[PDB]
């Protein structure tokens, strides 16, 4: 039992409004509330449109100088607010940040504020653009780098714009980014850009307390193009309107539709029946790789695009693959999307290459793609909506069961429906194939978004930092955290700091493997720790310590150091030479003794469960890739998807980089130049082709 | 609270503006191509 000392002193103000939004202010309860003044001095940006109620709102807020939560729906317009913050932070000589949870998305959103203000630049994992520019747009790993380095950078910094926060905790991101909030300093002021969530309030309360400053919340459910929802039952031929524009749940077409219940060739018809209807553009959402696949290739009969559109497919696709190289031009998966294209069919999941998923993003962008099949990451993409928004399936697997898709889920994937400009309407289709009560329909097509819940928990990255840096440390993090806010106010009256058992555990890790003194004191084996956070930290820097990388060439590092950032979880082993295996099995070793000392500090954990974590089913395809194969070659090794295996070397370069900053914080020349010529043996070719927004 | 950015930067490596480029031109050259789309149209 650890009880806070000092607890959040936070109230909330409602603040009334023309109809169309909601505004309340979270401020510290000591002070009293001053409601926000008109603009003085001209508008940082204009706009050729009519702002609508609540961007007039966020923006007075930015006009003030005071933070900011929107929450809206994607179309709402929430990005007009992030600009007027961009614009007011440039004309004043200050320097803004634009933080994304994703390396795709950060390179689109680059593109489109570059485009608008020029004094752009771009900080990625995979690259770097005007790193001098008065607005740099990057991902939240890199913002928690440079918080933690206490980058210079950081000190011109007047906004942060944190963008599609409600996402952060499927990214990945979601402790990098409550790091990020965290460490930020008190002068800094916020846009926090989400999608419609019920305790947005709890959030801005949050933020005032953190930063002990006011932080204003502007929700609406507004939707400027409403949509109408449907369902096709399995085996029927019509659809049943089940939700109507303006949001009246239809009980009768509902059990008509289970009537008729009381699926390639299904999801050929509805296509079909889609574009007769001009229901086109259309969105397929499948939850498979393979399903997105399969039913693309269903369309083949049909064919959308006319000549000139035809022309323009061809023409951008040749554009795009250009700076790729002969050898991969000819790829399979490069040849066989073409076809597809042409006829207005598009493919999007992760298991595409990179420079096809860009090209058929701005192809769709575009117009020139009428049916695309894609997984639900699409919905995230930027400034690409349709028509018509299909399910194939009312069902997921997250891993554990197969459930239905939760309301938040639904909301996000249906609300890509509807252009604003040339759509009158929104369609929602949800393909039906066994039964349902109207219950759990209603709570799926009329529910609410989910909550946006804090995934912060500790690393030891973070707890060595902390320690590292004076003037701080572990517990002011976690008594800070949003999860430990969340806590607080569930439980009203509860001063219980969670996660504290956990931090003591794991520092009696640390000390016992040298990493911290007995004092909580950083040893520099703990300091070369404070490198690593793409992986395994902890049992990295052992491996270092151990000599594990002395006898290997580099070669077989990188092989060995793609254990740490590949994330498939069903994939068939191959067979590894004693090249390969005998470094697998030294890292093993090392891994069931962290596992030991970790059990023995009374953290829950399983050895095997650990061991198995670290999968080694690409070391011969990243092994062969170093040693100067072609892609196509290496895709011939496994049943991995090509843009899995990119992904892999891309966050295996990543991870590399930070190997060098390990060995480069003890001056071990020797590693530092081996882990750098891994970098230099697979950075190369499509693998990391540019991106095509660049 | 937060301790200034200097303390943050003493005892670890500088944060470095690595993968560095320039702007290929690619979206500009593919953005001519697409004058009369579905969309430019509309
Ligand atoms: N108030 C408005 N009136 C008309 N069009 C708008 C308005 N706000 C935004 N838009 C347009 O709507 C499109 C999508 O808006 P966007 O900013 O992507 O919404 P969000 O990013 O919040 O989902 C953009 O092309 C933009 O120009
Ligand atoms: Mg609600
Ligand atoms: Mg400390």
């Amino acid at each position: 039992l650890s009880l806070a000392d000092l607890m959040p002193r936070v109230k909330v103000q409602s603040v009334e409004t023309v109809e169309g939004c909601t505004h309340e202010v979270a401020l510290p309860a000591e002070e009293d509330y001053l409601p926000l003044k008109p603009r003085v001095g001209k508008a940082a940006k204009e706009y050729p449109f009519i702002l609508d109620a609540f961007q007039r709102e966020a923006i007075q807020c930015v006009d003030n100088n005071q933070s900011v939560l929107v929450s809206a729906h994607t179309s709402a317009g929430k990005t007009v607010c992030a600009e007027y913050a961009i614009a007011l932070a440039l004309r004043e000589k200050q320097r803004v940040i634009f933080t994304s949870p994703i390396k795709a998305l950060s390179n689109q959103k680059y593109r489109e504020m570059y485009e608008e203000f020029q004094d752009v630049g771009l900080m990625t994992g995979d690259v770097t653009i005007n790193p001098t520019a008065s607005c740099l747009v990057m991902t939240t790993e890199i913002l928690r780098s440079m918080l933690y380095r206490g980058s210079e950078v950081m000190r011109e910094v007047a906004w942060v714009i944190f963008d599609e926060i409600h996402y952060m905790r499927d990214s990945e991101r979601g402790v990098v980014w409550e790091e990020t909030i965290i460490l930020l300093p008190d002068n800094v002021h916020y846009v926090f850009l989400s999608a419609t969530i019920p305790n947005a309030r709890q959030f801005a309360e949050w933020i005032c307390h953190l930063h002990k400053q006011p932080c204003h919340v502007i929700y609406t459910d507004y939707r400027p193009t409403p949509l109408q929802h449907y369902i096709f039952p399995a085996g029927g031929d019509g659809l049943h309107l089940v939700v109507d524009e303006n949001g009246d749940f239809r009980e009768d077409n509902f059990n008509t539709a289970m009537q008729v219940l009381r699926g390639p060739s299904n999801v050929f018809k509805i296509v079909k029946m889609i574009m007769e209807r001009n229901f086109q553009p259309v969105i397929i959402f499948s939850f498979s790789k393979k399903d997105c696949e399969a039913y693309a290739l269903q369309m083949t009969k049909l064919d959308f695009n006319t000549d000139e559109e035809k022309k323009m497919v061809e023409e951008v696709f040749s554009n795009a693959i250009d700076c790729l190289s002969d050898e991969d031009k000819k790829l399979p998966q490069v040849e066989h999307v073409l076809p597809l294209l042409k006829r207005g069919i598009g493919i999007h999941h992760g298991g595409l290459l990179p420079i096809l998923k860009e090209t058929i993003e701005i192809l769709f962008s575009e117009g020139l793609i009428k049916a695309l099949f894609a997984t639900e990451t699409f919905a995230m993409g930027i400034n690409m909506p349709a028509r018509t928004v299909l399910f194939t399936n009312a069902r997921k697997f997250d891993g554990k069961d197969f459930r239905w898709i939760s309301s938040g889920e639904y909301i996000q994937m249906s609300g890509r429906a509807g252009r604003r400009g040339m759509d009158d309407r929104g369609i929602v289709i949800l393909m039906v194939d066994e039964k349902m009560s109207p219950t759990i329909g209603k709570q799926l097509l009329k529910g609410s978004a989910d909550p946006l819940n804090s995934a912060f928990h500790l690393t030891y990255n973070m707890v060595l930092n902390l320690l590292r840096v004076e003037e701080i440390n572990p517990e002011y993090m976690l008594e800070k955290s949003f999860y430990q806010f969340q806590h607080y106010r569930a439980i009203p009256g509860s001063r219980t700091v969670l996660q504290m058992d956990e931090l003591k555990c794991r520092k009696r890790v640390l000390r016992r493997l040298g990493f911290a003194t007995s004092s909580d004191v950083i040893e520099m084996k703990g300091r070369v720790a404070c490198e690593i956070s793409s992986a395994d930290e902890l049992l990295l820097t052992e491996m270092m310590f151990n000599g594990l990388f002395n006898d290997l060439s580099a070669e077989q590092a990188t092989a060995l150091l793609s254990c740490f950032v590949f994330q498939e979880n069903s994939s068939e082993m191959p067979k590894l030479t004693e090249q390969l295996a005998g470094p697998l099995r030294q890292m093993q070793e090392c891994a069931k003794r962290i596992a030991k000392v970790s059990a023995e500090a009374k953290l829950e954990i399983d050895e095997e469960t650990y061991l198995s974590s670290f999968k080694p089913h690409l070391m011969d395809v990243v092994y062969t890739w170093a040693t100067g194969a072609t892609f196509a070659h290496i895709c011939k090794m496994t049943d991995v998807f090509e843009g899995s295996i990119i992904r892999c070397m891309r966050r295996l370069e990543e991870l590399l980089r930070q190997m060098c900053q390990a060995a480069k914080a003890i001056g071990n020349t020797e590693l530092e130049n081996k882990f750098a010529e891994g970098i230099t043996k697979i950075k190369r070719d499509i693998v990391f082709a540019a991106s095509l927004y660049l | 609270p937060i301790p200034d950015m200097s303390k943050f930067a003493t005892g670890i490596t500088p944060f470095e503006f690595e993968n560095m480029a320039e702007s290929t031109g690619m979206y500009l050259r593919i953005r001519s191509l697409l004058k009369n789309s579905p969309r430019n149209q509309q």
